This record gives C-alpha cells, structure tokens and sequence, in this order.
C-alpha cells in the first residue's frame, strides 16, 4: 500500500536533480563567456566561468562537461578522465547523442568497469544570426555518484538506497556500519522512467 | 543508446511492434489501390466529428475533408459528419469551449487535427473518458505516456521519413566528404526531426561534412538572411539542405544575387511554390508529399474497423522525390496522384 508513495518521492527527488542540471545546462548554454571561447579558446577563462556557477548551485551540477564544434570536440574539462571516459570514448558520446535537449543513457565499458551515464548537448548560438557554433555536453555519471546516493536518502527520509541496472549494483548511500550490507539488499523496487521510457534502472530503498 | 525523449519515432515504434508494421503495410496498399467497399453494412449511420484550426490560408485540410468524404463514399459507409473549427489566436478556456461541439455530436469517429501538447487535456479526455474512438492527423510518432491505451489512428506525413529521402538522394549525387550547410527551422522539433535527422543519415553513411549550421525563424526573410551568413563565412559548400519551404525559397533568391546558383538546395514537402521552382530549375529537389493519402487512409481504418478486422495505430502517408531534371509530365502527374481525390 505504502510502496507508492515512497516510490513517488525518490522518483520526484530524482527527476529534480536532472532538471536543475537540464535548467542550468540551457541558461549557461546561452552565455557570452562559452560563445566568445569558440573565437579565442582562452582555457583559463572558461574554466574560471564553470568554477564559478558550480559554487552557487554544487549539488546541481553534472560529472563533467566537454564542447564541440562540427569537426569535433574542442575543450572538456578535465574530469572524464578519472573515471575511465578516455578522448576516444569522448568523441564516441559526441557522435551517440545526435539530438539536443534530451538526456541520452549510455552505459558504456571504459578500462576502469562500466559507466552509467545521462548525457544531452545543447546548441551554441550567435544570438544576431542564428549560428550553431558548435554544441555543450552535460554528462552525469551515475556510478558511485557519493553525492546523489546522499541527496536521495536525505530528501526522501528514508535508511538507505541502492542504484541497480540489469540486478548490478552501480550504487549505494551505505555507511559501512549497518546490520546489512549491499548485496542483502539485493525492500521497495523503483523502476527509473524518464519521460515515459523504461530504462534498466532502478532504485532500490530501505525503510526496514 | 537510449534517448529519453517522450514520443515513439515512425520506424522505431513499427520495429517494436512487428506486427504494427504488416497492419501499417496493408493499410498503405489499400490507400494506393482503388476502393474495395464495405463488406459489412451497418444497422446506422456513423456518427464522425472532425476538428480543424479555423481561419487558415492553405486549403490543406479543405483537401483533406474532401479526400476523405469521397473515400467513404467510394467504400459505401453511410455517415453523418459534424465539422468544428477552433479560432487561432484564441485562449485555451475558449478553444475549449469550441471542442464541447465535437462532443455533442457523440461520435463514433472524432478526427483531431490540432497540437497535442497544448489540447493535451481534451485529446487524454477523449481516451480516458469517452466512447468515441480518436483519430489524430500531423503527428506520425505514437505517444509514450499512451502506450497501455494509443487512439485509434495516427495519421500524416512523417518528418523523418522526408528527410530520410532526402539524405539518401544527396548521398547517392556527391561523393563521400562533401561540403554542406544546413539551414535549419525555427528551434523545436521541426529542425530536430527535418534537420538533426538528415545530418545524423549523411555524416553517418556518406562522410559529408557540416561546415555550418543556422536557426531561422521560418520565414522567406530569415532563410534568405542565414544563406547570406553562412556563404559570406563558408563560401565553399556544394549544397545547401533546407528544412522548409519558405527558407528554401529565401535561400534561392541569396543564391542568384550572389551568382552562387552551382550550389544545389532543397524544398521540402512540395507545394505548388516549390514545383514552380522546380519546374524553373531554381529549387534542384524537393520531397513532395501524396496528399490525398491521409484522408483516404482514415476512411480504410474505419472500415476495416466496422469490419471487425485490426487496423494499424501509425500511418504515414507516401513521399516522392521530385528534381529539377523531372519532365513536366511526371511532376502533372505526381500531382494528380496527390490531389486524385481532393481535385474536383
């Protein structure tokens, strides 16, 4: 009776992370900072402008980011590569999500385990003519995502929460001192839909 | 990869439901070939209830009602047909006033041609809440939220099947590498289905190179204005693909002022504009929709319906490509087959 109302709520808290990134993505998207890189390619002063937007909103922003014009990828911003999303794998998410505005999983083998990803690009303008300059990708990387496991057990209240694609654990908001672990988990069941499409993923909540 | 977007595409749906796509292959034959009357005759008249946007230039749905009236009277299905206009630039309390006459009217059928998105409320009505059965025309790309309950029918000319036309047509002229420009629609869905898929099918199977891209605002104006950037700043481009008419047709006009006529351009969709063009060697390709299809499918889905047998819930009418190297006597008769019913 009760597991659809706790299943409302992580899947509200979830949908709000990414449509404050989606909402940041497109406003940040328009700014004359990003456009004026694609002219002078000054790399010190793009990422000042990030470090900057990052501070205000820190929960809210995405795992890394990278631009491209026509040709190809031009800057990323040096995270991708921590987590295993060598250049290579860069230019393949570039080429894989061929729509703006629209959030794109990708789960994708890299040398370091699989990545779970949301993924979108945005178009860059010039403003007076209606130039596509070129595109701004947002990634999210879902595994061992500390803060999102945190942010989703704090805003719905409940013990913990586990993150599954396909019965594999991509993560988890476990302390380390608790009567259970991951794998025993493994009592509510949230499947993540994103605009009516079923995905591979779900959520897993404890509240017993 | 999986795109989180809310709508089946054309193709994609017809490949997640095998069947769909046999059902949607009859009902395209049937829509071809000459009428096979109704099999099975009714104790009634059917009750239809068409809604059509008011007030509007293009006799496109003044076709439509025509293509269909005569295909039901072609197949002997005796109805009564209720027709509801919707003001244009009315607010949506009042255009929701205008849509309690489809109701009325307690239909069999109701046709709706208008956005879904903004009459979302009486479109999720009209199937969560009523006996009538919902036919939507201009949308050819399911509803994902709908898919434990999809109207009866959705009709029109798919986007993407256009432009998938299109790329192949430009793929198969220049050679792998070639240099091009996009002059995109108004930002939305038009320049993400018409544009971003003919870029997507040409980079992909052919190699071409984007050297650059351009929003408009779906005028003659901003079309001719946007050709006449992109040239000034990438002058060495071998086409030019359009994603409408009036952009198009801007687009020429910044072609013969700059003497730039050696770079081939697109219509899209084949209105009397763009044959005109065509026909003058000013436009070098276009996509041309078979009109007629739409309104003589709905009137086979209907029967087949009253016949008890199933009836596909996609259809989207036929396409063909038109050049410029085209006699006058094929483009006559490409638009006798578009118009065969609606003309006369």
């Amino acid at each position: 009776r009760t597991k659809q109302q706790t299943s409302a709520l992580i899947h509200n808290i979830f949908d709000s992370h990414f449509a404050a990134i989606q909402i940041h993505h497109d406003s940040n998207s328009k700014s004359e900072v990003i456009r004026d890189f694609y002219t002078d390619r000054d790399t010190d002063v793009l990422n000042f402008f990030f470090l900057s937007i990052d501070q205000s909103d820190p929960s809210h922003t995405p795992e890394f980011r990278f631009l491209t014009d026509h040709k190809g990828i031009i800057w990323d911003d040096g995270n991708a590569h921590f987590y295993g999303v060598n250049d290579l794998i860069l230019d393949s998410l570039a080429n894989r999500v061929s729509f703006s505005n629209n959030w794109y999983y990708i789960n994708v083998m890299t040398s370091i385990g699989s990545r779970h990803m949301l993924v979108r690009r945005v178009p860059i303008l010039d403003p007076s003519t209606g130039e596509v300059l070129g595109f701004s990708f947002n990634a999210v990387v879902l595994d061992n995502n500390f803060a999102l496991m945190e942010k989703l057990k704090s805003e719905s209240n409940v013990d913990n929460v586990v993150l599954v694609a396909n019965s594999v654990p991509l993560a988890n908001s476990l302390i380390g001192d608790e009567p259970y672990n991951v794998a025993d988990v493994l009592v509510i069941e949230t499947p993540i839909v994103v605009n009516a499409v079923t995905t591979e993923l779900c959520l897993l909540t404890v509240q017993d | 990869t999986q795109v989180l977007n809310g709508y089946w595409g054309y193709q994609e749906f017809l490949d997640e439901f095998p069947e769909q796509r046999n059902l949607t292959n009859a009902l395209s034959e049937a829509v071809r070939a000459q009428p096979v009357p109704l099999s099975k005759p009714t104790q009634r008249p059917i009750k239809i209830s068409v809604v059509y946007p008011g007030q509007q230039v293009s006799d496109y749905w003044v076709r439509n009602i025509a293509s269909f009236e005569k295909r039901l009277y072609k197949l002997n299905i005796n109805y009564q047909l209720n027709q509801v206009f919707t003001r244009p630039n009315a607010d949506i309390k009042q255009q929701s006033l205008s849509l309690m006459e489809a109701l009325k009217s307690k239909s069999d059928y109701l046709i709706f041609t208008l956005d879904t998105t903004r009459h979302r409320k009486f479109v999720e009505h009209v199937l969560d809440s009523t006996n009538t059965k919902l036919i939507l025309q201009n949308i050819t790309t399911p509803v994902r939220e709908w898919d434990k309950h999809q109207p009866f029918l959705y009709v029109g000319f798919d986007h993407a099947e256009g432009s998938r036309e299109l790329a192949t047509e430009f793929g198969k002229f220049f050679p792998k590498h070639t240099y091009y420009s996009v002059l995109y629609f108004s930002e939305g869905y038009i320049s993400d289905v018409r544009g971003d898929t003919f870029i997507h099918q040409v980079n992909r199977d052919n190699n071409f190179e984007l050297q650059s891209a351009y929003y408009t605002k779906a005028t003659k104006q901003s079309g001719y204005d946007a050709a006449k950037a992109s040239l000034a700043k990438h002058p060495d481009v071998d086409f030019i693909y359009a994603c409408s008419t009036d952009v198009a047709l801007g687009a020429v006009d910044a072609l013969a002022e700059l003497g730039r006529e050696d770079i081939m351009i697109n219509g899209w969709g084949g209105g009397s504009a763009e044959l005109d063009a065509i026909q003058k060697g000013d436009l070098d390709i276009t996509v041309m929709r078979m009109n007629d299809d739409t309104g003589i499918a709905m009137a086979e889905a209907i029967k087949w319906d009253l016949e008890d047998k199933p009836v596909p819930t996609v259809y989207s009418g036929d396409f063909e490509i038109v050049t410029k190297a085209d006699s006058p006597e094929r483009i006559e008769a490409l638009k006798k087959r578009a118009f065969r019913y609606s003309d006369n």
